[PDB]
């Protein structure tokens, strides 16, 4: 219905690879920060 | 070969194209139709195409603007498939002297009327039936009839523009058609026939074409950015296939090997055997030969793979000789040239022995030094496109004009190495003795060089290198000329694109190869032994091609104006939206035509709408019926969109039967059709905005029972609505009378109140018929309250008509042209597919 | 599509402890709170996508 | 990149090497491109995507008071998507196009062509994310111009 992603040239189509959402971004970014900063503090004293 | 869903496209292509659209029928289809009143003497008349039209497609909003542009294109065909029909076997009868038409063949019904009629009438269309008459006319020195009948006027239209293109056809271009490919059949070496043309009834017989012959080559070049598209279909569709030869072994034996105590390079790779991948190389290197400046060879070495210095010396000496890449075209990027360059300068100096003085150049460019007794300058050989130096082309004509070429595209005649095009060349026995100026001083640079072996060895294979460029220039300037080569200013621009370092034309594509590649290249010939099997189908090809590309043109140019005559109901929208819908109703071959191109490359809308601006359209009748049904549907009434609703209250008539007789001869029925739109004064415009604030203010309803209080007319929205047809003998439904154009709700949820106020898209015209018996009371109808109406349209066209017995074949005014039941027609277009490739001469 | 008619019923009480308006300051003048606001940020305002 | 554009598989071009010790300190080839514009500097950006072009924007007064501002990333509105400018060839901004000169500069040439293919997917993707930065992303979370640009 929106404009933009109506296409009538094959040059932008291909194989979906993999899909995302809001939660599993934010609950990640959370992970990788905490497992940034253990890995900081537990590597030294 | 083709890799297969090209070739399925083109079978398609070529099944697309034995379609035939047109009709052939006795009796022209039925445009009126009768309905019989308890009048005797009044009738009512009803052009069926209305009523017939009125009932396709479904329903419209401005929400769906996508869905409308399918509709509109679904209606045009509609019309564009309604009149495609032509007259023949006409039936007749004779009186009083002369030929006298059919009832049938008028066009119009009124077969239901007649026996209700009286003596003056039957005796008066008798008469008049009479009155018709043939004439037996003349159409390019070839009988045919004319006479008098009834058709609509769309119809009409098409049906007139038909026969202008079979009189345009039957005059003049079947014969410069039939020229024109002869001409290509001499040219290409192909044998065309004309036995259907020529049979013992060859003289009173009426030809059929739906395709013209001229493909004007325009417009498959218009197409933006398809140069790689036109060459890969290009090589596809005419690219034959041969074998590969090797020449006698004893003159590698004689000339490479003449000691043999010891050895050279050549005579270590003389004793090389191929692989796999060298074969496909060399494919590689003579599919770059075959298409100069569109194919470019590069170089690669294998992560896995070693050079070896004999290998890339005999690769630079020798590709030497096998390359044209200098001139007006070119063959080979500037880094091809350096490590040719390069590799001639270290086959120059692995020997350098006292016999041999070399004054070595100053310079720190390789190859700077002078050989032999005469001191003879190497430096000419640097490899510059400018002037061609190090080329097979170097001071050679390569390009003229020599006579006007069949394809107006492409005059181009290549020779390569002053060779020529037109001679049969007799492989055994050609090349014996001609030179040319490149050969000739490489021969004696080698001399100067020193290198007795190598320069036997080339003197022998001379012939061999010649019946090479033989066959390929056989092939080049025979088979390949068709509307897919690359243009003539195109063409002419290869040399300042490769040079300048830009790409406002098409980029060539690129090829790369292996060095050893070269050697078995020079040393395996190509045969053109069996020719492809689609040669003798390209016209039909291209006549068919450019046919649906110019309907997408004309679809394209009339479907851009859709939003400046209607903003109110396209408001929203985007000329994707249209580009997607005639996606929807297109053939998928050429769908996947301009795959194998636009996928490669973005494309955009401005592309497609300066690509309209080009007006190159291709001759075809669907491409002339096409542009007469659109023209023929500027008008939009004509396609059951209007607006000229109102909801207004009016009264149905009851009359007195005051007199049976008299009122039964008269027909006397109900419309609501209105028949001009009122004075403004009395109309007030609603839009969703004023009904909104209305409902807001909890005053909607009682507004409007004042204003129908008032005796007014109401214009709900400009939004075009969809009308239907109806007639019937009784009452109608209270849902059609009494409804109203509009929907209002309004509900509660949480301590809010809400609600919605809609508009009516759908509506409908109708007609009532009144019938009365003979034992009824004269106040029978007339009721304590009459009826009240609700649904007022008005129409331009009149629709529908009572008519007096006289006035009913007053739409006796179309010409209509038949030809004589003796004659006979036969289609001709896919004749042109047959053909037979003459093969060359060989041994 | 449906639209809202600010009609009172006569046998009605509305009743609200919001003002819808808001003030970003008091929000962005938590201590040490960015990487909370960025966090739910993602977490709210991110759609579904591939 | 300068490794790239030092380590080369054909045939030798001339190179000549800088004063100081920075990398990309030396000019090239046939038209002598100078590589020192496409070092990093913080002040001035040269050498990426947002070198040579405008990045962000005010416009018309916002739902929320805190952040007025619009991305624009390499010099492209959403509004190219609804109604595009300039053709399929004439879409290029700055550093793309310095970048495409000193590859072709180089005799690097495949490379360039799969680039110059790939453009349009490049700036198609930049227009999707700032539809979704200025469009998407729009609450009381956002981060406020008073941080943005301290």
């Amino acid at each position: 219905q929106r404009p933009e992603r109506i296409k009538t040239t094959p040059y932008l189509e291909g194989d979906v690879l993999s899909s995302d959402s809001g939660p599993l971004l934010s609950v990640f970014a959370l992970q990788e920060i905490m497992q940034k900063v253990r890995q900081v503090q537990a590597d030294y004293m | 070969f083709t890799v297969p869903d090209v070739q399925k496209i083109l079978d398609d292509i070529k099944a697309l194209a034995a379609e035939q659209v047109y009709k052939i029928v006795k009796v022209p289809s039925i445009s009126f139709r009768h309905i019989v009143m308890q009048s005797r003497d009044r009738v009512l008349r009803v052009d069926t195409y209305y009523e017939e039209m009125s009932q396709v497609g479904d329903v419209i909003t401005e929400d769906e603007p996508e869905k409308f542009y399918s509709t509109i294109i679904k209606k045009v065909r509609f019309i564009r498939g309604k009149g495609s029909f032509i007259l023949h076997d006409i039936p007749t009868r004779d009186h009083r002297g002369m030929e006298v038409a059919e009832p049938e063949v008028l066009g119009v019904e009124f077969k239901n009327v007649l026996p209700v009629l009286t003596a003056e009438h039957r005796a008066m269309i008798q008469n008049a039936l009479d009155g018709s008459i043939i004439e037996n006319g003349n159409v390019a020195t070839r009988d045919v009839d004319v006479f008098i009948g009834a058709c609509s006027e769309p119809v009409y239209r098409i049906y007139n523009r038909l026969q202008g293109y079979i009189e345009a056809v039957q005059l003049q271009e079947l014969r410069n058609s039939i020229g024109w490919l002869e001409r290509l059949g001499h040219r290409k070496r192909i044998t065309y026939s004309q036995e259907v043309l020529t049979d013992f009834r060859r003289q009173d017989t009426i030809w059929v074409l739906a395709l013209q012959l001229p493909v004007n080559p325009q417009v498959v070049w218009d197409v933006p950015r398809s140069s790689i598209a036109n060459l890969i279909m290009n090589i596809a569709t005419c690219l034959p296939t041969g074998e590969y030869i090797a020449p006698n072994p004893r003159i590698s034996s004689i000339t490479l090997t003449q000691r043999i105590t010891t050895t050279g390079p050549f005579a270590i790779l003389t004793g090389s055997t191929p692989t796999a991948q060298q074969l496909n190389d060399v494919r590689k290197i003579y599919l770059a030969l075959m298409f100069p400046g569109q194919i470019i060879l590069d170089l690669k070495i294998d992560p896995g793979e070693r050079m070896d210095p004999a290998v890339r010396m005999v690769a630079g000496v020798v590709g030497h000789l096998l390359f044209t890449a200098g001139g007006r075209f070119t063959n080979l990027t500037q880094n091809m040239a350096r490590q040719l360059d390069i590799a001639l300068n270290d086959y120059l100096l692995y020997m350098y022995n006292t016999r041999v003085q070399v004054n070595y150049g100053p310079t720190g460019e390789p190859l700077d030094f002078q050989i032999g007794r005469n001191q003879y300058d190497c430096n000419v050989f640097r490899a510059d496109f400018a002037t061609g130096t190090g080329y097979n082309g170097w001071a050679t004509i390569d390009v003229e004009y020599r006579e006007p070429a069949p394809y107006v595209h492409a005059q181009r005649y290549i020779r390569y190495c002053g060779i020529d095009s037109r001679e049969l060349i007799n492989p055994t026995t050609y090349g014996i003795g001609m030179t040319y100026h490149c050969y000739n001083e490489m021969l004696r640079m080698l001399v100067a060089a020193g290198k007795d072996s190598e320069a036997a060895y080339f003197r022998s294979m001379l012939p061999f290198h010649m019946v090479r460029f033989a066959r390929i220039n056989q092939i080049i300037n025979e088979d390949l000329h068709s509307v897919f080569s690359l243009p003539d200013d195109m063409f002419n621009a290869l040399l300042p694109d490769l040079i300048a370092g830009a790409h406002q034309n098409a980029d060539p594509v690129v090829l790369d190869v292996s060095w050893i590649s070269l050697w078995f290249a020079f040393n395996r010939s190509f045969e053109p032994t069996h020719r492809n099997e689609m040669l003798e189908v390209a016209p039909l090809i291209e006549s068919v091609y450019a046919s649906e590309l110019s309907v997408m043109k004309v679809d394209m140019r009339h479907l851009s104006l859709m939003q400046r005559r209607f903003p109110d109901v396209l408001i929203q929208a985007r000329p994707s939206h249209f580009w997607k819908a005639v996606l929807n109703d297109s053939p998928e071959a050429v769908k996947a035509v301009m795959n194998l191109s636009h996928s490669h490359n973005f494309i955009n809308i401005r592309d497609m709408m300066r690509w309209v601006m080009l007006p190159s359209l291709q001759p075809s009748l669907k491409l002339a019926l096409e542009e007469e049904a659109w023209a023929a549907a500027n008008d939009f009434e004509d396609l059951m969109l209007t607006d000229q609703v109102y909801m207004h209250r009016d009264m149905l008539p009851e009359p007195r039967l005051d007199d049976i007789e008299r009122f039964r001869q008269e027909g006397f029925y109900y419309t609501n059709m209105l028949e001009a739109p009122p004075e403004i004064d009395r109309v007030v415009q609603y839009t969703y905005e004023i009904a909104r604030l209305q409902a807001n203010m909890g005053q909607f309803r009682a507004a409007l029972r004042r204003i129908m209080d008032d005796d007014d007319w109401v214009r709900f929205g400009g939004v075009l609505r969809t009308v239907r047809v109806k007639f019937y003998d009784a009452r109608p439904p209270d849902d059609v009378l009494q409804g109203l154009p509009f929907s209002y709700d309004t509900n509660e949820r949480g301590g809010l109140a809400y609600a919605t106020i809609k508009y009516a898209t759908e509506t409908t015209i109708f007609y009532l018929i009144y019938n009365v018996e003979f034992s009824n009371t004269p106040d029978s109808l007339v009721l304590i309250n009459p009826t009240y109406t609700m649904t007022k349209v008005f129409i331009n066209k009149r629709i529908v008509e009572r008519v007096r017995v006289g006035q009913i074949l007053a739409v006796l005014n179309r010409r209509f042209v038949a030809y004589k039941g003796k004659m006979r027609i036969m289609d001709i277009t896919q004749s042109l597919k047959m053909g037979t490739k003459l093969a060359a001469p060989t041994v």
